[PDB]
């Protein structure tokens, strides 16, 4: 049964990576682990965990009950094929091979699922099997197997409208596009926030709301922010339940820059704590800083540097080493003066920077077909 | 390193240098391969007791570096010290140039022998008819019938 | 001197033989494909002057390499076959190609269409499944 | 240190030799940097007085500043070294690209239609 | 630059179309 | 084939460029700002 | 023999040298004639042209049409037609005697 | 005795079976098809010879109880291999020594007994004119001596076996190498034996004899035959000259054999690396990063710790000498975790602008870079670090005092911070002026590089290159048109029947 | 909010106004072709690299 199954892997993260944080995760992970027949997924989580020396009877009672479910599948198959329904063996393990998917590993899942895929002639079970493959490929981050059943799913979204199987799917493309650092696609898959539902994997709808605002504040510009997230009632009333996030969004839009750092270290700190964000929190706020520098600094031309400490966020030499590392980083289009204490900006035309990415991609694909040209013909 | 003492202006250290140009002409052969070519300086100099051995080893070092005509001309003017041996992998090198330039000159001399004929350097035909006598004396005449055509004589 | 002089001519020349011959072998086939394209292109103006081929409909075959073929607009004909066509391969109710001057049996086109597939195509029942059944499980 | 613009440390080493005399070598080194400073005056600088560039090498007031001030510009003036930082004439050339590109575009057309 | 860039990929695809042609011809034909 | 003698013996790159500019620059910004509220 | 082993072997270098220049000449000559024959086939189109309708094709470059006289035929194509302008119900052109695609 | 008596008898039984199919068929085709037939058309026994290298590189490990490699040498040394009336009994002699190994005890080749396995080229009608047989069948026992190398009374046996191999080698060097690939096949066999020769007879011994001997072996190359001795005898010339310090690098400039003309993607592939470290130690001027890159992209699917780690190191060592730098650890295979630490930790500091951070790397892993000997190239990077600093600050700040920039660059001295920055103008890393009286350094805003005719040059480098890869994709793909040879017009009898039916339509 | 664009001065309150429509249409439309053809060559791995 894979419907509560994501919290398990999130708590494997929460057990493993925060090294100080190693008590309650091995409490509640055990609470869900040595019940509900979980047998395979914790031997190396036991390696990361302690010895837990007497696990042997705990193993044997649960592989014993697993043996009971296995042997009653083995009691089901012959009366199933004896008087036949819709091939009631695979009609049994199209319900209980998902039990074997949670309990056993991915193999007893996958050969039974690619097995049972050829039975149900309508997509109403096929696409749910594909959803199960999406979820376990999400668990073991099967980054090539998700690319298969995404398209193999999408091939079955045509016939019918199936918007509880299409808008539902857009959640999966959004979570994979936020697993990878694809933010402008991630908020775009997080466009709706209406047909999105009280799901199994974000049991708080508001956690999904926090995710789509965290990606949207990078992914879109002011025109969109000043129409979409500011006037959405369905997005507004759920952040109305949030004291910090409602402040965190409106500090940027309402030009409240100094408290924006205060809330920013909170959101970045929780994002540092967060599973499936934790790969890219260091990429997030380094973009948030230079974006906030763009928003304030593209208003004036003759703004001094000593205004930004008290007006923007404290620390003059911090603004010095920060801004430089960004002009030096080839973004943040201005040119700071030092020994008269002023910051001067410019405007760049969309002809050199638009050229720059073209020489990047052109040299990249030239390296690509260069390499494959070396590959073929020995 | 022995190339450094080519500024002595005493006609015995040139001879002491060309003592060391025939046996160690494979390791720092690479060293004096292109760097110093003062063979023709002492070779065209009034300083004798050298100009005899030097065009030999110039005909060694300029050979492998594609200067087949340079080693051919210094092969001609090198002297009795040059053709004294035919017991190496080098007589094969010098006859494949000298008989070649000989007979391909002698096709033009087969056109116009009257006037502008060859200034033979006294072995340019001497090893032609000499190595020809080697072909006569080595009992082979299915080849001695052949080069006798090839000389255009 | 004929060993180290004369034999060295042979080891040299063969290297020019081995790659100039190879360049020749590439080059003449490189002609040859284009030549076949040229004469194949010229042949079509003569070949397109030929008359067309009739389509027919085999009812059923009979004795001595013959069949019974009825064109849609015209009448049934007893014709023979060509030598490259098998009787068991000739199925009843199958279309053919047919030459026109002697009505010799030419080829065997597609498979027409089963009179029932046309029928259900006309009727167009709304195809269904168990997954669109609303609460009729005891009747199932 | 001669690779980068370490100059003063090089003239500290000059003298700070621990090994032996090395005098013939550090006098070639005393020169091959004399023309280097004698070029380093020739960058876009302000009016340098008769003290700053006078003391950048190792002289008080000989006529060696007349040797360099008459050798190059930054001429002897009213406590003045003259800046002829012109750098004006060389741009705005289309014709040399209108010959070289006239070569290169034909070179494109050769390996585009003519079979090779 | 774009047009020449695509042309090489086209001819390379023809080379793959050639390889598939000669290989699956050597063992099959003999 | 592949004789190869012995003389000697995404997920990864955008994080690596964050490591390129940002390999070790203050790591955990949480209190430096509050240490500059009283100095700045 | 040993002497003929070089004379007769340079002889075919002289003899071999001509043919690559020769096929070098044919390589352009069949192009320049192939353009001449390239247009030559389209005289069949001309004027006196009857109209049928495309149905389907057996294979590469041979198809099945239905004449507006009423009867269907097994017909040949003309080569220079872009085949991707055919689709299903194509109105085609048929030669009035040879009865092929035009 | 039961475990050895059950596990030890199948080893002979296996390998002898596969060795009656690899080099028995290579014995039939490599000698019967190159000594008597052409091999330029059919030289598949050379890549088959690569297979009978790669099997035996990893085939033997143990000191050979049961005589499973040590019993091969009493077997495989009684080889006349003259003709089928003398080899049809040799096919029985691949079976009789199985009865000698199994029924009896054979001769245990354990560090003492190789000399009665060597003296076979005289007896049993063994010869040397079939040097396809005696070179391959010289190497095939010359290998497993030196394959384990087992440094214990195996250097003189190796050595004398190499002396018999040198006798066969002299018969190749002087004795009738014409058109048989007598020279050419034994440039592969000579080439491979130069390595075991060079594994036990280089670092132990004095390779410097094989310097002048290698000038003789290279000397007879390029005169008689012009391939595969042009290849191997130049990297094999190079590999200790790099290791040592000979002047042959400008020798390698004036060398003719810098091309060996399509040297089979091993010698040709690594050759570009071996000439890459040449201009590395002779001051990379961005000339050889394309041939370092070329040597990297011409390397096979073996491993990286062979040499691909080393070219992956030096290849962007020299780009750190330039100033540009890509990301390196981005393919975490068998090296982009193990060997990168000190090196990626170095370029991590190089991509910064900090001065003594470079020293914090160099004290930390100076000896590790001395383990590779790259240290004499690592030492000069401070120039490039300060170019990164002056380009960084000169790009970032516009009007900055010189009394700040040495303090941020921890240079400790403004008075020559005039001079480093001064050279930075004087070379071309930055343009604008310095108010030396005041102290501020101003920098102009140079924008619009688009109309500054340059990215046209960045195009024109690549337009011609992509036309070249198109044209090479034309030149190496016209092979296909072959085999099939008849395009019939239509027919003959159908043309006659068309004449009959047209004659009947004309009669009608 | 980019409904207007220009600059705002703090020294004396001056709105320097400037505009041009830049060439947006060319380089990005040429650029997305490149990321199509990247996926094309990735498909050429799936018919060339595994195959022959």
């Amino acid at each position: 049964p894979k419907n509560p199954d994501l919290r398990i892997a999130q708590l494997r993260f929460l057990l493993s990576l925060p090294e100080h944080r190693g008590d309650a995760a091995v409490r509640d992970e055990l609470m869900a682990a040595v019940r509900d027949n979980n047998m395979a997924p914790y031997y190396e989580a036991l390696c990361k965990s302690l010895d837990w020396q007497i696990d042997v009877d705990l193993l044997n009672k649960m592989k014993k009950a697993n043996e009971d479910e296995l042997k009653r599948l083995d009691e089901e198959l012959e009366d199933a094929e004896k008087n036949l329904g819709e091939s009631e063996i695979r009609d049994a393990m199209m319900a209980k091979a998902e039990y074997l998917c949670r309990i056993g590993d991915k193999e007893g899942a996958l050969t039974a699922f690619r097995k049972t895929y050829d039975k149900t002639v309508a997509l109403g079970h096929r696409l749910d099997i594909v959803f199960y493959l999406l979820r376990i490929g999400l668990f073991y981050m099967d980054n090539d197997l998700i690319t298969r059943n995404t398209e193999k799913a999408k091939s079955l979204i045509e016939e019918g409208g199936d918007w509880d199987r299409r808008n539902r799917l857009k959640v999966y493309q959004g979570l994979y596009c936020v697993a990878i650092r694809d933010f402008k696609q991630a908020a775009e898959l997080f466009l709706d926030t209406v047909s999105t539902f009280t799901s199994y994997e974000l049991m708080d709808y508001k956690t999904f709301v926090t995710y789509t605002v965290y990606v949207s504040m990078i992914a879109l510009e002011r025109p969109d922010l000043r129409e979409k997230v500011i006037k959405g009632a369905e997005i507004l009333e759920v952040l109305h339940s949030l004291p910090a996030v409602r402040q965190y969004l409106f500090s940027l839009y309402e030009c409240r820059y100094s408290v924006f750092f205060q809330s920013l270290a909170v959101v970045e700190q929780e994002m540092k704590k967060d599973w499936l964000f934790a790969p890219h929190y260091r990429y997030y706020v380094r973009e948030m800083r230079i974006h906030a520098y763009s928003q304030l600094l593209e208003s004036y031309r003759s703004l001094t540097l000593g205004y930004m400490a008290e007006a923007f966020g404290v620390g003059v030499e911090f603004i010095d080493q920060e801004l430089s590392r960004f002009i030096a980083a080839g973004r943040l289009h201005c040119k700071i003066d030092k020994v008269n204490e002023i910051v001067e900006t410019n405007r760049p035309d969309s002809k050199n920077w638009q050229y720059q990415e073209t020489i990047k991609k052109g040299d990249l694909l030239l390296n690509r077909v260069q390499k494959l040209s070396r590959v073929i013909n020995m | 390193g022995i190339i450094s003492l080519l500024d002595e202006d005493e006609p015995q250290l040139k001879e002491f240098a060309l003592h060391k140009l025939n046996a160690v002409v494979n390791d720092f052969w690479a060293e004096i391969s292109e760097s110093v070519d003062k063979i023709e300086v002492l070779y065209e100099d009034e300083g004798f007791r050298s100009r005899q051995f030097a065009a030999l080893v110039a005909s060694k070092v300029f050979y492998h570096l594609g200067a087949f005509e340079e080693s051919l001309n210094y092969a001609l003017g090198a002297g009795d010290l040059f053709n004294v041996n035919d017991n190496s992998e080098y007589v094969e090198t010098i006859i494949a140039k000298c008989i070649d330039h000989y007979t391909k000159q002698c096709v033009e001399n087969a056109d116009l022998p009257e006037g502008e004929k060859k200034p033979i350097d006294q072995r340019l035909e001497g090893i032609v008819n000499k190595m020809f006598q080697r072909c006569l004396d080595d009992h082979k005449y299915k080849q001695a019938i052949g080069i006798a055509l090839e000389t255009r004589r | 001197g004929l060993r180290q002089y004369y034999l060295s001519k042979i080891e040299e020349l063969q290297l020019i033989v081995n790659d100039k011959s190879q360049n020749l072998r590439r080059l003449q086939a490189q002609r040859n494909e284009l030549n076949a394209k040229v004469r194949l292109l010229r042949e079509e103006l003569q070949l397109l002057q030929e008359q067309g081929s009739y389509v027919g409909e085999v009812v059923r075959a009979m004795d001595k390499k013959k069949v019974l073929v009825k064109v849609h607009p015209e009448g049934k004909f007893v014709v023979d076959v060509d030598k490259n066509i098998d009787i068991n391969d000739v199925t009843p109710n199958c279309r053919v190609a047919l030459r026109n001057d002697s009505y010799t049996l030419h080829k065997i086109l597609p498979n027409k269409v089963d009179p029932l597939v046309s029928l259900m195509m006309v009727e167009k029942v709304p195809d269904s499944t168990y997954e669109m059944i609303g609460g009729l499980d005891k009747q199932i | 240190y001669l690779m980068e613009g370490s100059y003063n440390k090089v003239f500290l080493a000059k003298g700070n030799i621990p090994a032996e005399s090395y005098t013939f070598f550090i006098d070639i080194l005393l020169d091959t940097i004399r023309d280097e400073i004698a070029g380093c005056i020739e960058k876009a600088y302000e009016k340098i007085l008769f003290t700053e560039a006078t003391r950048i090498l190792f002289f008080n007031t000989p006529k060696k500043m007349t040797d360099y001030a008459k050798k190059r510009g930054w001429v002897l003036g009213p406590n003045n070294y003259y800046s002829f930082a012109s750098q004006q004439q060389k741009p705005e050339d289309t014709t040399i690209p209108s010959t070289e590109l006239a070569k290169q575009v034909i070179e494109y057309a050769r390996q585009l239609e003519m079979i090779v | 630059y774009l047009a020449s860039l695509i042309r090489s990929v086209v001819a390379l695809h023809n080379l793959i179309n050639n390889k598939i042609a000669n290989r699956d011809a050597e063992k099959k034909e003999g | 084939m592949s004789e190869k003698k012995q003389p000697v013996d995404e997920d990864n790159w955008d994080d690596d460029n964050v490591e390129d500019d940002f390999s070790n620059q203050l790591r955990a910004e949480l209190e430096k700002h509050g240490y500059k509220m009283e100095t700045s | 023999d040993l002497y003929s082993r070089y004379k007769k072997l340079q002889q075919e270098l002289e003899f071999l040298e001509v043919q690559e220049e020769y096929i070098k000449d044919e390589q352009k000559n069949l192009k320049k004639e192939f353009l001449h024959a390239q247009e030559e086939v389209k005289r069949i189109q001309s004027i006196p042209l009857v109209i049928g309708q495309f149905l389907e094709a057996v294979d590469q470059n041979t198809a099945i049409v239905g004449s507006t006289t009423g009867s269907n035929y097994y017909v040949r194509i003309l080569s220079t037609i872009d085949r991707e302008l055919l689709k299903p119900n194509a109105s085609v052109a048929l030669h009035k005697h040879s009865n092929a695609l035009v | 005795p039961p475990g050895g008596g059950e596990q030890e008898p199948p080893p002979p039984p296996a390998p002898q079976d596969v060795e009656m199919k690899e080099e028995a068929a290579t014995g039939g085709g490599s000698t019967g098809e190159a000594d008597g037939k052409t091999a330029a058309a059919a030289a598949e026994h050379s890549q088959r010879e690569l297979d009978t290298v790669t099997l035996e590189d990893i085939k033997e490990h143990v000191k050979q109880l049961e005589k499973a490699v040590s019993g091969k040498e009493p077997r495989f040394v009684l080889r006349a291999l003259r003709m089928l009336p003398s080899t049809s009994r040799r096919l029985n002699h691949y079976v009789l020594y199985k009865a000698v190994q199994g029924f009896f005890t054979s001769n245990n080749a354990t560090r003492d007994f190789l000399l009665p396995f060597l003296e076979e080229p005289m007896d049993t009608e063994a010869d040397l004119q079939f040097r396809p047989r005696t070179g391959k069948a010289a190497s095939t026992p010359l290998l497993p001596e030196v394959e384990a190398y087992l440094q214990l009374l195996v250097v003189i046996f190796m050595m004398n076996s190499k002396r018999y191999k040198e006798a066969q080698k002299i018969s190749d060097d002087l004795m009738q190498k014409i058109s048989t690939q007598n020279r050419r096949a034994l440039d592969l066999v000579a080439a491979k034996c130069y390595y075991y020769h060079a594994r036990v007879y280089e670092f132990l011994d004095k390779l410097d004899v094989v310097r002048s001997f290698l000038h003789a072996r290279l000397r007879t190359a390029t005169l008689r035959h012009d391939a595969d001795g042009q290849a191997t005898l130049l990297n094999l010339l190079l590999r200790n000259y790099l290791h040592y310090s000979l002047y042959d690098q400008a020798e390698k400039l004036v060398s003719k054999s810098v091309f060996p003309e399509q040297a089979n993607n091993n010698e040709w592939a690594r050759y570009l690396y071996y000439t890459g470290r040449i201009k590395a130690i002779q001051l990379e001027y961005s000339e050889a990063r394309r041939t370092m890159t070329n040597a990297l992209r011409k390397a096979p699917q073996h491993t990286a710790v062979g040499f691909k780690q080393t070219v992956h190191k030096l290849l962007i060592v020299v780009e750190l000498l330039l100033g540009e730098i890509p990301d390196r650890l981005q393919f975490r295979q068998p090296s982009l975790k193990r060997s990168l630490m000190p090196y990626f930790l170095l370029t991590q500091a190089v991509r910064t602008g900090n001065l003594a951070k470079f020293n914090q790397v160099l004290d930390q892993f100076g000896e590790k870079f001395q383990a590779d000997g790259t240290y004499t190239l690592i030492i000069r990077l401070r120039h490039n670090v300060i170019k990164t600093g002056v380009r960084m600050i000169s790009l970032s700040y516009s009007r900055i005092s010189l009394a700040d920039i040495a303090q941020k660059l921890q240079l400790d001295s403004p008075e020559d911070a005039e001079f480093i920055v001064a050279k930075a103008i004087r070379d071309g890393v930055i343009e604008a002026s310095i108010n030396h009286e005041k102290g501020y350094v101003q920098s102009k805003e140079m924008i619009d590089i688009y109309s500054t005719r340059e990215p046209q040059l960045a195009f024109h480098q690549r337009i011609s290159f992509c036309l070249d890869i198109h044209n090479m994709s034309v030149k190496a793909m016209r092979f296909p048109p072959k085999s099939y040879n008849k395009d019939l017009e239509s027919a003959e009898e159908r043309r006659e029947r068309e004449q009959q039916d047209l004659e009947f339509a004309k009669e009608m | 909010d980019k409904k207007f664009h220009g600059i705002l001065d703090q020294g004396e309150g001056v709105l320097i106004i400037f505009d041009e429509p830049p060439v947006d249409k060319t380089y990005e439309a040429a650029l997305e072709t490149i990321q199509n053809m990247s996926k094309v060559v990735d498909s050429l791995y799936n018919k060339a690299k595994k195959l022959t």
